[PDB]
């Protein structure tokens, strides 16, 4: 979620 | 003997991501401005473990070949890493960047913050045994990139891939302990000796929780 999104940003 | 050309571009390339990240000065005031008390000092931490999250995040995402890996075996490696990454990353903060009286009274803060003794004790023995090794900021970035590209981790469907990537870490590594350490040729493995003392945080952590932020939860539970 939170993880993803910082990953894939 | 001597870094080759190709090793060079990937140690600054690793430098360009660890060395552009630092601790806030908003952060860095509240440990020497906010009132002292179990609740505040635990308020501190929360912020500065969220803070250390998000640079992770963002280290690991520049790391070659790590983009390239398997969505699933991404978010392991980081939620694997967390811990021992922030304790590793407290230890360079704790024993370096400090001017005159922030190192005493974070050190105070963390002591009276709630945290119970048993885990108290093994966090500044490791800063101690760390601090004696005299390590330079390349080695506490490349020991983090190792740390984080973990193929031991649970949970990793491509182990293989992970050991690809860490490997040439491990090289680079290996090659600056011999050249800045010639009258210590046992430095190497006096580091990779101290990850294991690293990991024993897991489990500390753990029982810690069992006894926040939206992003802590997520990385940890
Ligand atoms: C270069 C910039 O790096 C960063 O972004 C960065 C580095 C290190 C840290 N460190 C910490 O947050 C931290 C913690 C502890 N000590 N400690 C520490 C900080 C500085 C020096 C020495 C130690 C113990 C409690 N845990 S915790 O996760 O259990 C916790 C969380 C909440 C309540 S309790 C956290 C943060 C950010």
């Amino acid at each position: 979620q939170l993880l993803r999104y910082l990953l894939d940003k | 003997m001597e870094l080759t050309p190709d090793q060079q571009t990937l140690l600054h390339f690793i430098m360009d991501s660890y060395n552009k990240q630092r601790m806030p000065q908003e952060i860095t005031n509240k440990i020497l401005k906010e009132a002292f008390s179990a609740e505040e000092n635990f308020l501190i931490l929360t912020e500065m473990a969220t803070n250390h999250v998000q640079v992770l995040v963002e280290f690991t995402k520049k790391l070659p070949g790590f983009q390239t890996l398997d969505h699933e075996d991404q978010i392991a490696l980081l939620k694997g890493s967390a811990v021992e990454a922030m304790f590793l990353r407290s230890a360079e903060i704790f024993n370096k960047k400090l001017p005159s009286g922030h190192s005493d009274l974070l050190e105070a803060r963390i002591r009276n913050s709630g945290i119970s003794d048993e885990y108290i004790t093994p966090m500044f023995s490791f800063y101690k045994s760390i601090g004696e090794l005299k390590m330079t900021q390349e080695e506490y970035a490349l020991l983090t990139a190792i740390v984080i590209l973990s193929p031991d981790r649970q949970y990793i469907k491509d182990r293989e891939a992970v050991e690809k990537l860490q490997e040439p870490l491990l090289d680079v590594l290996q090659k600056l302990c011999k050249i800045h350490q010639p009258e210590n040729p046992q430095h190497f493995a006096c580091l990779l000796g101290r990850l294991t003392e690293l990991r024993t945080f897991n489990h500390h952590h753990a029982e810690m929780l069992m006894s926040f932020t939206p992003l802590l939860c997520e990385i940890w539970d």
